[PDB]
This record gives C-alpha cells, structure tokens and sequence, in this order.
C-alpha cells in the first residue's frame, strides 16, 4: 500500500488474537506497545526518546500482523505514550520511503 | 503534538 | 529515492547555510533540530516523546532543502538528542510510506 503523510500514520495490527492501532514510525528502531500481557519471558530493557528513558519489558520471536503481513521479531511493552511499530518489523513487510 | 522518535 | 529502513533514515539537510544530518520520522509530527541560533521570533512549546516532555522554540516559515528538496514550514529547536524532520515537512516534498 501507499501511505502518505497528511496524517498519522496509523494502522491495525494483530498481536495474537488481539487488534491494536499502531503509528508506523521509521523513527523508531524498536516496536513498542502499551502496557499489555504478552506469552514468554521478558528482560527488562531501557529505551529513550526525546524526555529520556523509559523501562520495558522485552519479548522475543513475537508474531505480528501489520495490515495483512506477517513478521516475527521483538516487541517492547511499557509506558510507551503510544503504539508504534519501528524499523525492526517495518523492513519486514518490505516498508520504505520514498519520495 | 508527539515525536516518538526511539533508541535502545 | 527509496530509502531502506535497515539502518537509521539519515539525509543531508541544508537550514539557513549550515548543513547538518536529519533523521526522517514518520513517527514525528513536527521537525525539531538541535539547538541553533535562527533569526526572527519564536513561540515558546512543549513537545512530548517517550521519556516525557522537553521544551522547545516554534520558528514559522523557516526554508530547508532535503535531499535537494525545497520546503518551508515550521521548525521547533530545542535540546533534542538528534535533528528530526517531521510529517509537517515531509508531505511537502512527497515523501511516502510504501509496502
């Protein structure tokens, strides 16, 4: 698909049997979502952005489906003040930018 | 506004 | 061009003269830069990423060339770790999402 940039960029992605809107963000170099129960064990990661740091909880080999496609990576959960799929799962489906 | 920019 | 999301999006940006290297975020609606001394008057603003928020100077009507790309718009500067360009100037020179 083609997305331009007039608004957020936002999608509906299925995290197991669960819908969730999330930004595609190239910004980003990792995928995290809001507080949530995900399967596995999880390693306390650290994160920044503009603010500084947050803490989260990683998870592995997690399957999300991102408007249709399929990918199998890391997602990191915590006070994140929205969803975002980063550039770990947006290479692959494929995703760039052009212009 | 939000700028969701993110590092590891 | 196609720009591929195995690494960071960076490209060369030209802002009043000086040159510097932006970080393409689809994640970001606004461009913030790091801190510099621009001319004409400026609104104060908070802005909020991850680790909270950080306040930052709103210049309007600010001209910046991307990629050889000629755009005019707002511009926040502030004490962010990198320069960001955001949605606000990235519809403007045709940038899109695709996969």
């Amino acid at each position: 698909p083609q997305i331009t940039l007039w608004k957020r960029p936002l999608v509906t992605i299925r995290i197991g049997g669960q819908l969730k809107e999330a930004l595609l963000n190239t910004g980003a170099d990792d995928t995290v979502l809001e507080e949530m129960n995900l399967p596995g064990k999880w390693k306390p990661k650290m994160i920044g952005g503009i603010g500084g740091f947050i803490k989260v909880r990683q998870y592995d080999q997690i399957p999300v489906e991102i408007c249709g496609h399929k990918a199998i990576g890391t997602v990191l959960v915590g006070p994140t003040p929205a969803n975002i799929i980063g550039r770990n799962l947006l290479t692959q489906i494929g995703c760039t930018l052009n212009f | 506004a939000r700028v969701l920019a993110e590092a590891m």
